[PDB]
């Protein structure tokens, strides 16, 4: 007797519209190494062609 | 032309440093010194100027 | 060029459309743009078939499906309706909070959306139908069953610390006279079959 | 740059406070007598500058500057460095001989 | 006393926002019908802060937050589209369908109709990120049952009748296919390296 | 100039029956080599260049 009934739809919300950018993906965490690396390097050297 | 140097570190905030890391193609940490009376800077064309 | 709505009435729109009803002593701001432009909003909504009732003198706004270009219907097959229909069960708690919601309000006015009960109270209630499997344990998990099941019609507060919960005034448009007579004549053909 | 250096100017003052600027190609499309027009009028406005080009047209940028910045790519990696008008000098005729 | 808009028009809205799209191969006349009245439907939308972006290669009308440009908050935030973080077997079935329909549009043009992909190969491809639960029949039913969320999203049919599947051109414009395709070379790698 | 010598080239002939191209600001912000392998660009295109 878990039987529907037709009563008034009152309160009808709407929300958790479909839209593509809801869509994020997951956050995978990549550790590799650690960021400690600062140096000032050689990078900042030149030399240069024609 | 050298009145305006001399306005340059009595009146106003005048740029002699720049430090950048991993920004880029700067890879690493790199850093270039503005000249306080007026810079050029120069390269080929896509060399991390703009 | 554009011609953008308030964004004012956008954002009560949105808002309103979110919950599907909006109370005053809540959200007074949405809640009194939209009655400053039902005209803007209905037309707003009507594309999508969904219309708004008013209760001032309780302080309530909130959606409810039309009924045109398809005739009648039964409302909820409608795509946008977010929730599967209330069944009997739930109608069977639906009247008991009512009954309670008008007697409060007979006696304390209609000046707040405050009509509450204690749990507890219900339990005889529906002891009387649901039986008595004599374990408060099962009894009362199937009552506050039976209350999230509401709360996700948004009928009625989940509940608080003190074990007692506020009515939401939307379930006097639901108890209406006109679909409470629908809903008697469907229950004594209901009967007149069970015999 | 006229609206640059009043903007930049703070109350009780007809400088910019903030003297330094950037401009990327700075002539890339005059000839040098009206780029020193350029020069006259942006220094003459207060202001402390810095020019780029894309490797052209180095006589002015000598004329009216200090120092380079002298920026090489290598593959996809970026190399910059700070020298003054002689050093480069220098470089170049180390390369002038070959 | 208020007209009514088209009901042709107002059913395609409310199909597309059930599902957030509407397609040649679901609604053809629909879609027709909107393409002929896209101006109608960005107005109904508008209020709403709602918009369709329009695909004619692919026979695709989607739906995209139509907020305007330099927000307080750098990125939007919209009442009604709540946002989801999928885990990562669902986000890599994502990447792994998004650059198949790239590859398959390289070797078959733009539009062209997809071809099925089959469960038996997908289960290798998760096998290539996931390891193993315990069993074959482990993967196999988790891989449905992500079809069947995918399929909720409306990126993917519902598994067909032979363990193949078909491509939903939504996939074409998904929020961000450079995460995608990061995660996918970084997951190869990362198995590569590992063994 | 690969999109004009298309244009100006009907099948057959090698060249385009009018060969010639202008240039306004010809190379305005090309590094000298970035220049000279453009032009070895109009060459290989084989087109009379202003």
């Amino acid at each position: 007797r878990k039987q529907e009934v037709p009563l008034p739809a009152v309160g009808v919300a709407v929300t958790g519209i479909p839209a593509i950018e809801r869509l994020r993906f997951k956050e995978v965490d990549d550790e590799a190494e650690q960021t400690l690396d600062l140096s000032n390097h050689a990078a900042d050297l030149t030399q240069i062609g024609d | 032309m050298n009145q305006v140097s001399g306005l340059a570190g009595k009146e106003s905030f005048i740029l002699t440093r720049i430090e950048l890391f991993n920004w880029g193609g700067f890879h690493g940490l790199h850093q270039a010194a503005i000249h306080q009376d007026g810079t050029a800077v120069i390269g080929p064309t896509g060399s991390g100027k703009t | 060029s554009e011609t953008r709505t308030l964004q004012k009435i956008r954002e009560a729109t949105q808002e309103l459309l979110k919950y599907g009803l909006l109370e005053e002593a809540s959200k007074p701001n949405l809640y009194r743009i939209v009655l400053s432009h039902p005209e803007e909003v209905t037309r707003i909504l009507e594309p999508l078939d969904l219309d708004i009732g008013i209760d001032e003198i309780r302080g309530l706004l909130y959606v409810k499906v039309r009924l045109d270009e398809t005739p009648a219907q039964d409302e909820w097959a409608h795509p946008l309706v977010r929730r599967q229909r209330l069944n009997l069960e739930q109608s069977l708690l639906v009247a008991i909070l009512r009954q309670h919601f008008v007697a409060w309000e007979q006696e304390s006015g209609t000046g707040a959306s405050q009509a509450q009960i204690a749990i507890d109270d219900l339990l005889p209630q529906l002891q009387i139908y649901l039986g008595d499997p004599g374990s408060e344990s099962k009894e009362r998990t199937r009552l506050l069953t039976l209350l999230d099941q509401l709360k996700g019609h948004g009928l009625v507060t989940s509940p608080d610390a003190h074990e007692r919960i506020v009515i939401r005034p939307i379930i006097a448009h639901l108890a209406d006279p006109i679909n409470l007579q629908a809903l008697l004549a469907w229950l004594r053909e209901q009967i007149a079959q069970q015999t | 740059t006229a609206s640059l250096s009043y903007a930049l100017s703070p109350a009780g003052s007809r400088y910019p406070l903030f003297g330094t600027i950037i401009l990327d190609e700075a002539f890339s499309r005059s000839s040098h007598a009206v780029a020193g027009r350029i020069i006259a009028a942006l220094r003459e406005f207060g202001l402390h500058a810095v020019f780029i080009t894309p490797n052209k047209e180095m006589r002015l940028l000598r004329d009216h500057t200090r120092s380079a910045i002298v920026v090489h790519r290598r593959g996809q990696n970026s190399n910059m460095a700070s020298l003054s008008w002689e050093e480069l000098e220098r470089h170049y005729q180390r390369r002038g001989n070959a």
